[PDB]
DNA sequence: CCCAACTTGGATGATTTCTTCCAGTCCTGGTAA
DNA sequence: TTACCTC
């Protein structure tokens, strides 16, 4: 029955095999020849054969020295290096991570090796905990080793593997230098800047793979071609899977800002919203070209977003060919390869909160010309633009009173957006499942990230220390203008602007 | 050199949207519509097989049609102009590397491009981009008409005009009251190339007069073939409109590619332009024209900079002196990219 | 032969409006209407299986209606003249292949073209299209009336008129001042076809004398199978009007597939003319004329050009020397498609 | 300005829902010996 | 210079 191997698949619940050992290690043996071949995976004497083979079973054990806990591949197969493998980070109250989850494993390595990995990186659930074969060899379970014995193992196979087994678990589990094909973004952190990759959690992943789908929560499908390329799970899944998708329901004042092409996928597990951690990006790139511009010292303690029109845009976009089919001696151009993504336009205003240093201010129309020229070209992966000229007014207003301004904010049409901070702690996607189907403002959003490691010197870093990470799933609220008319400038100050940390 | 460097894009355009106007009000989108066709059976596999050798199928098997989706636009009954537009900002961004991972290198990149800006040389560019700019081309498919004006407006106050944009070649000299036209939109576009802190924004509009029912060219999206056959082979690109609607759209890096096409430096003959290529690709031959054999590629002329810098330093400026080989580079370095692995 | 080959579209009508005129408008559009009918119960399967026993129906069971939900199209009472319009851009692009990734493919191509041009050739393919516009036949199913009155103008200043159309034949001698009309026409456009950057529109509209209320016959919907009972089973094809009013009118390639019907070059017995297709495809009779099996198609004669090209090369022309197998071949490169994975 | 605004008895019968044959491609991967 | 694989 192909339910067996549904359940044996990382994408299902792991299931128990307390006193089934032999049949255990029968089944997961076969389990690694290909589908054609195999009329059971129950036939004693085929797993009595197999196992006799020592060839076949050395080059299973050599997939073991790639299994992993992160999979620094998953978007993108060019990806070339070392395995990744961390203890999950400390739990954050405010943020849904691998923290809350137990310890799993996967694999990624040729693309050639989708059957003879399947016998010691398959999971499975034993003396009530979570393991795999490779795992209770290593610390010499007695009860398998009498079983795999049974089966036809000499004594002398078994007490070399247990050492070569041990040894490819043993190095390699953090990379030596940053790959070339890798993400790198930075910001400042304890007073100066510092370099973040982030990379995917396979447990984190895995699970949400199932969530969706038994709590029937909105979701999409993300392509990928030559599964077998990009990873254990990802081949599992047909090349198909599975992400949320929760579209929004839709001092210095930008008003009019047009952007063309913005990314829709905020992280690898969520459509929606554009990632915030892009904001305060773009807030700081802002304030430096300003920066450069007026000798006095000008800080932004806080921005404010606002949605006024979201249009999601079908298909992708073709790579242009900047890959010669071979190095020498040929004339023909090569395609680098194809990404599923999801993209949108969007028009916003964003309001800044503007603080001078310096006892004596510049409110001069020298500034708003200074203002205007620093403006970044670049938001959200896409391209941003200024009002039409053709109809152009002044979006580029300054402010230094809260009655006047918040005044002519509460003119804003009613069918709009705010994007308010959320109170609640959530440490699960099932906590997440009951406070959406409770709330109607309620969406989940891309807030960050969370380290992996202490900030290292690494070779391959674009400036200073390097760290990995992983995303950082929070939320927020979506506020209608009618409901700031009603809660008045008080609550709009206060609870209406974000920050980091 | 070293392993990082890389320049962002200096030029960047936005979406253009085709429109008409009616007595009742002023902007109606132009839409698209979608139909089921009856096709036909042709072509080498259909009959053939391996390397001409007929299959077996009987006579009548070919008679039969082949029914496809395909989505079309076409400009409706008594329309007498039909309006097309898009904005475009220029930055001087090609002064500073977005990064690079070596101070030796980047002193040098920084003298090349400096040298460069005050022998002359940004005119050279910028004459280019304008005449390309005024001539049409980035109408692609669309030019058919049967009459073209278009008309440009920038942040400085300026105003131009051009009566009749159908004949502005490439190679030639044009008109007068057009080729002075031409300075002085090659003088605003020169400055805000190389010269910081100056905002600029241009917004482009044009209008074409068209046949009675004439067939619209969009751009189209790239699809998956569907397994459904109720959905679309062939889909076009739209833009939401302030007011909920759809309209036909061209895709800014469409227009892009065609304002960027001015490279006739190749092999000491002009032919006609490409589009700035590290390696010269020619799409429509489906070729390479600076191929890494024959050393005419960016990746060997990017080695050269401190001969280039000796030459330019040492040149008196303002004549014709400059070598297709600096004036290649510099184009490159606007349409920035990564250079990495030097 | 190689593995990219592609022609574009030479010649190309938009669609064709049916509408009316009154003392107060000058367009008033033909629009459709929409009813429940009565059928009857016929035909083979209705009362037999197989040829063999006629089923255990009681003879009552077939006297009972069908019932159908159909669209319909008549003209209204007291109109007398109805109009039907559409425009035509003809452009010389059969000289240069879009794409060709073979360079001595493609010296060939060219080299075939010009040959061709110069011996004349364009003017016997002119003369068959411009036959079939002042003869009328594109209004398919609609010829029986009372009087045809067809009126062409061009962009050129050129102005046609053909009193009445109904009895012009493919094969005979027109009566003259139409020969004449003929000869004019033939030139205006064997120019379209073979000079780069000329930019030519013809403005075709007929006039149909009527019947008190005549039947009309627009294109039909190719529909999805039914089974809501709610949708009709036969649908007409309609355009928007600027006001929002829908209109009756005939496609674009229902259009073409009658001005490119003129092929009798095969089996040495002219008859009727064929639609050009690479396999001579026959819709009357299900079957194929030039099936791969006979050696007369499009791709056995595309491999020999070199051999062609050598013997236009050795004649004289200017003469009535060129063979059928060559016309064939310019004839489908001007209907251009795909020719590939030699 | 100012005052009113209506109860009742009732809402169909017969039998039928069609057919023919078709469904196009091509360029766009890492990894090992 | 050659091939080997994901429901």
């Amino acid at each position: 029955d192909r339910q067996l191997r549904r359940y044996l698949a990382p994408y299902s619940a792991e299931i128990g095999v307390d006193g089934a050992e032999k049949m255990a290690l029968v089944v997961l043996l076969n389990l690694t020849l290909k589908r054609d071949r195999v009329e059971s995976l129950c036939d004693e004497g085929l797993a009595r054969q197999l196992l006799s083979d020592e060839g076949h079973i050395t080059n299973c054990l050599h997939t073991v020295r790639w299994l992993h806990t992160h999979n620094l591949k998953y978007p993108d197969a060019r990806v070339s290096g070392e395995r990744l493998i961390i203890n999950a980070p400390p739990l954050i109250p405010g943020v849904i991570s691998s923290a809350g989850l137990p310890m799993r494993m996967g694999w990624a390595h040729d693309s050639s090796d989708i059957n003879l990995a399947k016998l010691f990186g398959t999971s499975f659930r034993y003396r009530d905990d979570s393991t795999n074969l490779a795992l209770q060899l290593v610390a010499r379970s007695k009860t398998w080793e009498q079983a795999l014995i049974g089966l036809g193992l000499t004594q002398q196979q078994l007490d070399i593997w247990c050492q070569l087994l041990a040894s490819n678990l043993e190095n390699n589990t953090f990379p030596t230098v940053v790959s070339p094909f890798s993400k790198q973004v930075r910001f400042l952190y304890q007073g100066n800047y510092c370099v973040v990759t982030p990379v995917v959690s396979h447990a984190l992943l895995a699970q949400l793979q199932n969530v969706v789908h038994e709590k029937k929560l909105q979701c999409t499908y993300i392509h990928h071609d030559h599964p077998a390329s990009v990873g254990s799970l990802v081949g599992a899944l047909g090349g198909k899977v599975a992400v949320l998708d929760y579209p929004p329901p839709v001092y210095l004042h930008l008003s009019g800002l047009t952007v063309y092409d913005a990314s829709a996928l905020a992280n690898p597990y969520l459509c929606g919203i554009p990632s915030l951690s892009a904001l305060a990006g773009f807030c700081h790139d802002y304030e430096r070209r300003l920066q450069s511009l007026i000798g006095q010292s000008v800080y932004f303690r806080g921005l404010a977003w606002y949605l006024g029109r979201y249009s999601l845009v079908t298909g992708k976009h073709l790579p242009e060919p900047s890959k010669s089919a071979d190095p020498k001696s040929v004339s023909a151009i090569r395609r680098p390869g194809l990404l599923d993504g999801r993209y949108c336009d969007l028009g916003m205003d964003l309001i800044i909160e503007v603080h001078i240093p310096t006892g004596g201010s510049l409110p001069f129309t020298t500034c708003l010309d200074l203002l205007r020229v620093a403006l970044p070209a670049r938001f959200a992966g896409g391209c941003l633009h200024p009002p039409s000229l053709y109809e152009e007014y002044n979006w580029c207003t300054v402010y230094q009173d809260k009655s006047t301004l918040f005044t002519v904010l509460s003119r804003l049409p009613r069918y709009g957006c705010w994007i308010y901070p959320s109170d609640a702690d959530l440490r699960s996607f099932e906590e997440l499942s009951e406070a959406l189907a409770l709330d109607r403002r309620l969406r989940p959003v891309a807030t960050g990230f969370v380290f992996l490691e202490e900030p290292v010197e690494r070779a391959g870093s674009i400036e200073g220390q390097h760290v990995y990470a992983e995303s950082a799933i929070g939320t927020a609220l979506c506020i209608n203008p009618v409901e700031m008319r009603l809660a008045g400038k008080k609550r709009f100050f206060g609870a209406g602007f974000w920050q980091l940390n | 050199l070293c392993t990082h460097l890389s320049y962002s894009r200096s030029l960047s355009p936005g979406k253009a949207v085709f429109f008409y106007k009616t007595a009742e009000s002023d902007f109606v989108p132009l839409r698209i519509e979608v139909a089921k066709i009856s096709g036909q059976k042709c072509g080498y596999t259909e009959g053939f097989d391996a390397n001409l050798k007929p299959k077996n199928i009987e006579r009548y098997e070919l008679a039969y049609s082949n029914p496809q989706t395909i989505e079309a636009c076409y400009v409706p009954p008594n329309v007498d102009e039909l309006y097309c537009r898009f904005s475009l900002r220029v930055e001087a961004n090609s002064m500073r590397p977005y990064v690079c991972s070596n101070p030796d290198v980047l002193r040098v990149m920084i003298g090349l491009a400096q040298a460069y800006q005050r022998l002359g040389g940004y005119n050279e560019l910028a004459r280019r981009y304008s005449a390309n700019v005024l001539r049409g081309i980035w109408l692609w498919r669309n030019q058919y008409t049967q009459g073209t004006k278009i008309e440009i407006k920038t942040s400085l106050g300026s105003t131009y005009h051009i009566p009749d944009a159908r004949r502005l070649s490439w190679s030639g000299d044009w008109p007068e009251l057009e080729q002075k036209q031409l300075e002085q939109l090659t003088s605003e576009m020169a400055k805000a190339l190389s010269q910081p802190d100056i905002f600029w924004f241009a917004d482009v509009t044009a209008s074409l007069k068209t046949g009675f029912c004439q067939e619209i060219f969009p751009s189209q999206k790239f699809t998956e073939r569907p397994d459904d056959h109720s959905v679309a082979s062939r889909q076009l690109a739209t833009v939401e409109c302030s007011d909920g609607q759809l309209a036909a759209c061209i895709n800014p890096q469409k227009i892009g590619a065609a304002l960027q096409k001015i490279d006739d430096w190749w092999a000491n003959d002009a032919d006609l332009p490409l589009r700035v290529h590290e390696y010269g690709a020619n799409h429509e031959a489906l070729t390479a024209l600076r191929h890494p054999a024959t050393g005419q590629d960016f990746y060997h002329l990017l080695t050269k900079a401190e001969q280039f810098v000796t030459v330019l330093e040492s040149s008196e400026g303002g004549g014709v002196e400059l070598p297709g080989e600096v004036h290649y580079l510099m184009a490159v370095l606007v349409k920035g990219g990564l250079f990495q692995k030097g």
